[PDB]
RNA sequence: AAAUUGCCGGGAGGGAAGCGGAUGGGGGCCGGCGAUGCGCCCCGGC
RNA sequence: UAGGAGGGCGCGGCGGCCGAUGCAAAACCCGGGGCGCGAGCCCGGGCGGAGCGGCCGUCGGUGCAGAUCUUGGUGGUAGUA
């Protein structure tokens, strides 16, 4: 994808962020993954973990 | 452009498993159908008649799909993949499709030689 | 790969347009991936070029003799795909050549993980070129 | 020959990796795997045969459940694996500490504007490897509709089972077998 | 005695005795000696792309193919293969490398 | 308070201007699911 | 005579997917459009485009003819897809020649 | 294309033929069917 | 066996990716060479003279030895009645 630099500004306006009503769209946020980070080299070797 | 397999190549069975029956008629094919019969002597497995594929017939996982050359065969369309088994000319062996030109061939068999591929058709079209 | 290295490899373990499987689905499956900073080709997580930050290519230059180009991805620069790869072209003979991609592979602890592996690649790139400058002396059967 | 039940092989079967290809789940997937293995926590252990569930075994648990469960244990960590739905009918929710797959969006806000701090079972991982001051939980199985249809038929004695009818009403099998007046009372 | 033969080389000190442990007690001090890193080559010509593994000088150490016991310097043999088959031969001694040397005599 | 910011690209004869990034949207963060995207693609291509 | 079971025109051509899965599916298309190693995997020539996520000036926007589109994906590092697909174009196999693809 | 027929060359036959497992005898066909290259050295220049 | 499930092989489309093709595609023939236990696949040669394949997702009028199956052809009966 090319976004020209008047559509990339406004996809923001757009889809919004992790808050109610920011989204142009109603009744939509964006969605959560089932992780925060998916480096499992960094989970994995952590120093908790390790 | 030496094998790598250290392993003789041993097969339970070199014959065909020709389907039962294929023998009194010709509208049956060769390849293997089990005979589904309720009375099928095949189905049975009576002595004396056709012998069905098992699992037990199974090859060596480390002797299968080995040529008798001793590599496992890979087919390639163009230069492009044939260069690709630069490290795997040990264990891999390039047949070049059986629908490319015979210019494209020589452009193949002419690269497979200088990256050293064994190569089983590069007596082909010519 | 903005995204970490598990992930790609997750989201591209199954079809990529690099990726050239035949034989089927079955036991007969034979699996090689073409990218050009994959060493050997095996499609496999350790030598993905593509779910990885630190790759390295080893590839006879483009025409002209005995030019072996040596490139390893910039880790930081790595959503800059015009500035991503760290090119070398090297035409020095064999010895310091390997000398070389010990020192941009193994020596900084890079990527210890393909040091035998660029260095085998290295041999095969380079006998490439001899050969095609040479012919085709020896039968190399024996 | 031998005198075995099928040989000896195991006849039963379980989950040995989620049918669901959702890439997260198999990173989460494969670093339980390395826990459980190389960690020998019974709870990684616990963990990992959870995450091979499927969503009817994984019943979502509300907070007025989970603040049921968190009175007096907030040192704790709460593990629900499965989702956190709010519940509009609590009122104050102790700033808790919880590790699940989903949150509602509802939920989450309720958690952070209560203050307390919502995991994922990566960041669970990295303070509670071994699970150490862990709460792990579960939601309500026998709890979804479809299982207020199982168990003994309808219309055999003691039997309190809801028998598939396509609408309530006096037409709609109260007749005969559910009352003295006509036929019998199941 | 194949057994007691047996039980006497896998003694503990026999096996000590035959290893010659002494006399490795000489040389180097009073204590067994420290093995070091050979193989500085540092110089491979070649990299095989395949898992490298280097050429076998046979450590074990075979046990001499044993003669008959009706097989004394100085009997007559009885040849039974080749060009020869039949000849009535000579067994002079058995060769070092484990066949029989006969002659004719020519 | 940190999101990286994009370099716009700009073309020949663009005027020259104190301009800086674009803020990384959080739609471009959201998480990459390819098996609800074969899905959805799935039926919307079947819904032609 | 017949076909077994002919087919009829009630079946169910256009599937329903939720509005906020549609939704959600975008959002997950528009995250892997960033990824550079997602858009080389997918199959696009890639080695010469400035930055990802690509983004160019409003400038464009103005541009009018074909020749200047052109220009202004040399700029940029989009050219050789372009050529690409313009040099990939071939006649479809099989019956997709003759039913008007 | 097969069913089916002819001609040419081969093969075999004491009231069936066909098929499975053994090899054996004929054929017909396979040079990735099967190698000649590694190390050490001295020039002679590259 | 009746039956159930899993993993695969194969035919024809659609959305994608990688290709082949007048230096010969598709098809079909072969005492040709192989791979797989097997469905099947790969290569060689001939005829052929213009298209075709592979991988991922997905879809279907998708796999034949029987049905006194349907259409078309061909036999033995027979150079007989
Ligand atoms: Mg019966
Ligand atoms: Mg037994
Ligand atoms: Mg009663
Ligand atoms: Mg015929
Ligand atoms: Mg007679
Ligand atoms: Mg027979
Ligand atoms: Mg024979
Ligand atoms: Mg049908
Ligand atoms: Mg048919
Ligand atoms: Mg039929
Ligand atoms: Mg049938």
């Amino acid at each position: 994808v090319i976004w020209t630099e008047s559509a990339f500004k406004k996809l923001d306006e757009v889809y919004g962020s992790f808050e109610a009503s920011s989204s142009k769209k109603k009744g939509f946020v964006l969605p959560r993954p089932k992780m925060t980070n998916a480096d499992l080299g960094r989970l994995i070797n952590s120093d908790e973990v390790q | 452009a030496v094998p790598l397999l250290t392993r003789k190549i041993v097969k339970k069975r070199v014959k065909h498993f020709k389907r039962a029956h294929s023998d009194r008629y010709i509208g049956l094919k060769q390849s293997w159908r089990r005979p589904k019969g309720i009375d099928s002597r095949v189905r049975r497995k009576f002595k004396g008649c056709t012998l069905m594929p098992n699992i037990g017939y199974g090859s060596d996982k480390k002797t299968r799909h080995y040529l008798p050359n001793k590599f496992k065969k890979f087919v390639v369309h163009n230069v492009s993949e044939l260069e690709l088994l630069m490290m795997h000319n040990r264990t891999y062996c390039a047949e070049i499709a059986h629908n490319v030109s015979t210019k494209k061939r020589k452009d193949i068999v002419e690269r497979a030689a200088q990256l050293d591929i064994v190569v089983t058709n590069k007596l082909a079209r010519l | 790969t903005t995204v970490p290295g598990s992930l790609v490899w997750e989201l591209v373990k199954k079809n990529n347009c690099f990726l050239i499987k035949q034989f089927g689905n079955s036991n007969a499956k034979v699996q090689f991936s073409k990218e050009p900073n994959n060493l050997y080709n095996v499609h496999s997580y350790k030598f993905s070029g593509l779910a990885n930050s630190k790759t390295v290519a080893v590839q006879p230059s483009a025409g002209e003799d005995k030019a072996v180009v040596l490139s390893t991805t910039k880790t930081k620069k790595q959503n800059t795909p015009a500035k991503l790869q760290h090119k070398t072209l090297m035409r020095k003979e064999f010895r310091k050549m390997a000398k070389s991609v010990k020192n941009q592979v193994c020596d900084n602890y890079y990527r210890p993980d393909l040091t035998k592996p660029a260095l085998a690649r290295l041999s095969a790139v380079y006998r490439s070129l001899q050969v095609s400058k040479s012919g085709i002396k020896k039968k190399n059967r024996q | 020959g031998i005198d075995l039940v099928a040989g000896g092989r195991n006849k039963r079967t379980k989950r040995t990796a989620p049918k669901s290809d959702d890439v997260y789940l198999k990173l989460l997937v494969k670093l339980y795997r390395f826990l459980v293995r190389r960690t020998k926590s019974q709870f990684n252990a616990v963990i990992l045969k959870r995450l091979f569930m499927s969503k009817t075994n994984r019943p979502p648990l509300s907070m007025r459940r989970l603040v049921r469960f968190m009175e007096g244990k907030e040192d704790k960590i709460a593990v629900i694996v499965g989702t956190i739905t709010d519940d509009q009918r609590v009122y104050e929710i102790p700033a808790m500490k919880v590790a699940a797959l989903r949150f509602t969006e509802t939920a989450r806000a309720r958690i952070v504007n209560a203050g307390g701090e919502c995991l994922t079972f990566d960041q669970l991982a990295l303070r509670a490897p071994l699970g150490q001051n862990t709460l792990l939980l579960r939601g309500p199985k026998n709890a979804r509709e479809a299982v207020r249809h199982f168990g003994k038929a309808p219309g055999v004695p003691h039997s309190h089972t809801k028998p598939y009818v396509r609408s309530k009403g006096r037409k709609f099998e109260k007749a005969r077998g559910r009352r003295n007046s006509r036929g019998f009372k199941v | 005695s194949k057994m007691a033969l047996g039980i006497k080389r896998a003694s503990r000190s026999h096996t000590y005795h035959r290893r010659g442990l002494w006399a490795i007690k000489a040389k180097h001090g009073g204590a067994l000696p420290k093995a070091e890193k050979p193989a500085a080559v540092a110089e491979p010509k070649f990299y095989p792309a395949d898992d490298v593994k280097p050429r076998t000088v046979s450590t074990r150490k075979p046990h001499p193919t044993k003669l008959r016991s009706t097989i004394t310097p100085g009997t007559v043999l009885i040849l039974l293969a080749g060009r020869y088959m039949g000849k009535r031969v000579v067994f002079l001694k058995q060769l070092q490398s484990g066949l029989l040397l006969i002659t004719g005599p020519f | 308070t940190a999101r990286p910011l994009v370099s716009v690209k700009a073309l020949d004869g663009d005027m020259a201007t104190d301009a800086a990034g674009v803020p990384m949207p959080h739609v471009m963060k959201a998480p990459i699911r390819p098996d609800v995207i074969t899905f959805v693609h799935r039926l919307v291509s079947c819904n032609s | 005579g017949r076909m077994f079971a002919p087919t009829r025109i009630w079946r169910k051509w256009h599937r329903r997917v939720n509005v906020r899965l549609r939704r959600v599916a975008v959002a997950s298309a528009l995250a892997a459009t960033a990824v550079p190693a997602i858009v080389t995997a997918r199959g696009h020539r890639i080695e010469s485009v400035p930055e990802f996520p690509l983004v160019v000036s409003d400038s464009a926007e103005g541009i009018e003819k074909t020749a200047q589109a052109i220009k202004v994906l040399k700029q940029l590092g989009a050219y050789a897809d372009a050529e690409k697909a313009k040099d990939s174009v071939g006649i479809r196999p099989g019956k997709g020649k003759m039913r008007n693809r």
